[PDB]
C-alpha cells in the first residue's frame, strides 16, 4: 500500500492510532502483520513553486 | 541495591571478584560495605512468625502470642520490639513468660496442673480459656 | 527484603494467606492424627517391676 | 506560560469533541497514557485538568 | 456447645466463600479491578493484555479455592467412611470391637 | 489477626500472621569513597569522534 | 527563539491534559449521541463510558452524591446512577440460572 | 530435630518446621501405658477399670 | 517484572502444596490403617485374618 503523506502523520500510519488520515484515508487493522516503510523525498515530490 | 532489612556482622569471606553473595538465589544474604571491608550479612526486618492463639472474639478479646522457634532472652532482639508500637510492647515482655520446645510464649498464665485441651500449641503445650478470667497454658 | 511490601502484600498476600491457611490444616490435621492413633485410651498405669 | 510556571486550567461542563482540532493543526506528538486515543470517544471523564 | 465439628465443616465453608469472593476483589496488577473499566478505557492491543493478566489472576484464584476443596473432601471421606463403617458395624450388628 | 482473616470476628485457634506491625523510617546510603568527577565534558565536547 | 533556527529549537507548543476515569459523576465526554433506555431488557449498554452487555433491573439503594459508580464486591459494577434520569439501575449480567 | 535455629528459618527464606505437638517422651509414656496396660488387664484395658 | 516474579513464586508454592497434598493424604490412610489396627490387635483380639 503506498501512499504520500506529510511528517506529523507517519505517526497516524500505525495501529490504533487517531488523527485526520488514520479516521478519514487510511486505517490499520488492530491485528496488523506486516512493516511499515517511510522515508523522506523533499527532493523528488516537492517542487519549486 | 536497595532493600529493607536488618543486618549482622558475617563470618563469609568473599572472593576479591565477588561483592554480592547469594545462598539460595533469591535474595542476597551477604552484602561487602563499599566504605570498610567487612562482610555484612541482611536478614529479613520483620522475622521469627509470630502466631496469636485466641479464643472467639464474641467471648473475649484478649490475646496470646508465641514467637516460633526463639529463644525468651532474644525476643525484643528478633521482634524489634523499639520500633514497635507500646500496645505490642505488652506482648514483647512481661512477667508471664513461657519458654517452649515449639517457641517463646508470651501472654497466657503457666499452670502446673493439667487438663484435655482444645487450642493444639506444639511441644506438649496447650491452651484454653479457664481460670479474673485469662488465657491459661 | 523488598523496599515497598505494603503495595506487595495487599495486590498478593491473599493467595500467601489461603495457602499458609492450608498448611496450617495440614498441621492440625497431622496433630490430630497422631493423637487418634496413640490416644485411643487415656489411662496411665505405672509399668509394674 | 513558560515552562518554569505553567498555566493550568479547568475544563468542565462542554463536551470534548477533538475532531474539530483536525483542521486547526497538526499535533506532532499526541500519546495519551492509560487511555487509548481510539477509545477517546466513548468514555466519559470526572474532573479533567489542562 | 459440644457439635463443634459439623460446625466447623460449616465455617470452613464459609471461610472457603469469603476468601474466594474477597480474592476476586482485587485487581492482580491491572489499571483497575472491575473487568468493565479495562475493556471501556483501552484499545485490543494491549486491553487484550490487561483481561489476559486479569483473567489468569482469577483462574489461579479459583483453582486454588479447588485445591481448598480438595482438603476439605478428603477430610470429608475420612470421616464419612468411619461413619459408615460404625453403622453397618454397630446399629445393624453387635460389634466385638474394643473402643 | 483480623488483618490476615479480612474479618473482624476471629474464632478459638492458632492463627498465623503476616507482618503488619513494623515500619522503616530511616534510609542510609553507603557508596564507595570517590571524590573526582568524570570526564563526561572531555568525551561530548570533542573536536572529532 | 528565532525563525532561522533547526527544528530541535523551534517552539512546540504543548497542552497535557489530566484526567481521572470513571471515579465520579462525569461533566465533560465526547460526541457520541445519547439514546433510549431499555429496561429489563439483555442490551450493549454504555453508561457514562461503561461499556458491556447485561440485563438491568430498578434498584432501591442510595448513593452518596460524590459517588457515581458502585460495587459490592469490588470486580463488578452492581449499579449505576443513569446520567440523565438520577434514578439508580442495578445491571445484572445477561445470561444467568445456571442451566 | 525440636532444637534448630532461627537461621535455618532464614536460610529456608520463610519457610520453618513446626514442632509436634506430642513430644516423643509423651509418646513413649503413652506406649508405655498401653504395655503395661495389655499385659496386666488384657482386653478389660480397653472398657476401663 | 515484579508481578512476573511474584507469580511464578507464587506458582511453585501452589505446585508444593500440591505435592503436600499427596502426601497427606497417603499419609492420613495408613495412619488410618495404624489407628485401625490400634483399636483391634492391642486392645483386643482380632477375628480378621492376616
Ligand atoms: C572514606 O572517607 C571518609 C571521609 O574522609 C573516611 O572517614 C573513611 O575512613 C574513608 N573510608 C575508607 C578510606 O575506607
Ligand atoms: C455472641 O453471640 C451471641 C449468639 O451466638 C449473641 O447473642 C451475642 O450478642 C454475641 N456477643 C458479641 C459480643 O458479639
Ligand atoms: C536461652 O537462653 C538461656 C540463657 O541462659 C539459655 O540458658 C538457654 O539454653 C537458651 N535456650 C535455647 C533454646 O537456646
Ligand atoms: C509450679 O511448679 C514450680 C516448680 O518449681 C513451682 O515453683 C511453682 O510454685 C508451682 N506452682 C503452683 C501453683 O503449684
Ligand atoms: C571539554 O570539557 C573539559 C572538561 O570536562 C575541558 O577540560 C576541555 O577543555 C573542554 N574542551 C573543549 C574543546 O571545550
Ligand atoms: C435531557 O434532554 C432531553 C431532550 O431535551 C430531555 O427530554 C430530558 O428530559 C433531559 N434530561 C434531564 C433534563 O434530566
Amino acid at each position: 500500500d503506498s501512499f504520500v503523506i506529510r511528517g506529523d502523520e507517519v505517526r497516524q500510519i500505525a495501529p490504533g492510532q487517531t488523527g485526520k488520515i488514520a479516521d478519514y484515508n487510511y486505517k490499520l487493522p488492530d491485528d496488523f502483520t506486516g512493516c511499515v516503510i517511510a522515508w523522506n523525498s523533499n527532493n523528488l515530490d516537492s517542487k519549486v513553486g | 541495591l536497595t532493600g529493607t532489612g536488618v543486618l549482622t556482622e558475617s563470618n563469609k569471606k568473599f572472593l576479591p571478584f565477588q561483592q554480592f553473595g547469594r545462598d539460595i538465589a533469591d535474595t542476597t544474604d551477604a552484602v561487602r560495605d563499599p566504605q570498610t571491608l567487612e562482610i555484612l550479612d541482611i536478614t529479613p526486618c520483620s522475622f521469627g512468625g509470630v502466631s496469636v492463639i485466641t479464643p472467639g472474639t464474641n467471648t473475649s478479646n484478649q490475646v496470646a502470642v508465641l514467637y516460633q522457634d526463639v529463644n525468651c532472652t532474644e525476643v525484643p532482639v528478633a521482634i524489634h520490639a523499639d520500633q514497635l508500637t507500646p500496645t505490642w510492647r505488652v506482648y514483647s515482655t512481661g512477667s508471664n513468660v513461657f519458654q517452649t520446645r515449639a517457641g517463646c510464649l508470651i501472654g497466657a498464665e503457666h499452670v502446673n496442673n493439667s487438663y484435655e485441651c482444645d487450642i493444639p500449641i506444639g511441644a506438649g503445650i496447650c491452651a484454653s480459656y479457664q481460670t479474673s478470667q485469662s488465657i491459661i497454658a | 527484603d523488598s523496599t515497598e511490601c505494603s503495595n506487595l502484600l495487599l495486590q498478593y498476600g491473599s493467595f500467601c494467606t489461603q495457602l499458609n491457611r492450608a498448611l496450617t490444616g495440614i498441621a492440625v490435621e497431622q496433630d490430630k492424627n497422631t493423637q487418634e492413633v496413640f490416644a485411643q485410651v487415656k489411662q496411665i498405669y505405672k509399668t509394674p517391676p | 506560560a513558560s515552562v518554569y510556571a505553567w498555566n493550568r486550567k479547568r475544563i468542565s461542563n462542554c463536551v470534548a469533541d477533538y475532531s474539530v482540532l483536525y483542521n486547526s493543526a497538526s499535533f506532532s506528538t499526541f500519546k495519551c497514557y492509560g487511555v487509548s486515543p481510539t477509545k477517546l470517544n466513548d468514555l466519559c471523564f470526572t474532573n479533567v485538568y489542562a | 456447645s459440644a457439635l463443634g465439628k459439623l460446625q466447623d465443616v460449616v465455617n470452613q465453608n464459609a471461610q472457603a466463600l469469603n476468601t474466594l469472593v474477597k480474592q476476586l476483589s482485587s485487581n492482580f496488577g491491572a489499571i483497575s479491578s472491575v473487568l468493565n473499566d479495562i475493556l471501556s478505557r483501552l484499545d485490543p492491543p494491549e486491553a487484550e493484555v490487561q483481561i489476559d493478566r486479569l483473567i489468569t489472576g482469577r483462574l489461579q484464584s479459583l483453582q486454588t479455592y479447588v485445591t481448598q476443596q480438595l482438603i476439605r473432601a478428603a477430610e470429608i471421606r475420612a470421616s464419612a467412611n468411619l461413619a459408615a463403617t460404625k453403622m453397618s458395624e454397630c446399629v445393624l450388628g453387635q460389634s466385638k470391637r474394643v473402643d | 489477626t483480623k488483618c490476615t482473616l479480612k474479618s473482624f470476628t476471629v474464632e478459638k485457634g492458632i492463627y498465623q500472621t503476616s507482618n503488619f506491625r513494623v515500619q522503616p523510617t530511616e534510609s542510609i546510603v553507603r557508596f564507595p569513597n570517590i571524590t573526582n568527577l568524570c570526564p563526561f565534558g572531555e568525551v561530548f565536547n570533542a573536536t572529532r569522534f | 527563539f528565532q525563525p532561522t533556527n533547526g527544528v530541535g529549537y523551534q517552539p512546540y507548543r504543548v497542552v497535557v491534559l489530566s484526567f481521572e476515569l470513571l471515579h465520579a459523576p462525569a461533566t465533560v465526554c465526547g460526541p457520541k449521541k445519547s439514546t433510549n433506555l431499555v429496561k429489563n431488557k439483555c442490551v450493549n449498554f454504555n453508561f457514562n463510558g461503561l461499556t458491556g452487555t447485561g440485563v438491568l433491573t430498578e434498584s432501591n439503594k442510595k448513593f452518596l452524591p460524590f459517588q457515581q459508580f458502585g460495587r459490592d464486591i469490588a470486580d463488578t459494577t452492581d449499579a449505576v446512577r443513569d446520567p440523565q434520569t438520577l434514578e439508580i439501575l442495578d445491571i445484572t449480567p445477561c445470561s444467568f440460572g445456571g442451566v | 530435630i525440636a532444637a534448630r535455629d532461627l537461621i535455618c528459618a532464614q536460610k529456608f527464606n520463610g519457610l520453618t518446621v513446626l514442632p509436634p505437638l506430642l513430644t516423643d517422651e509423651m509418646i513413649a509414656q503413652y506406649t508405655s501405658a498401653l504395655l503395661a496396660g495389655t499385659i496386666t488387664s488384657g482386653w478389660t484395658f480397653g472398657a476401663g477399670a
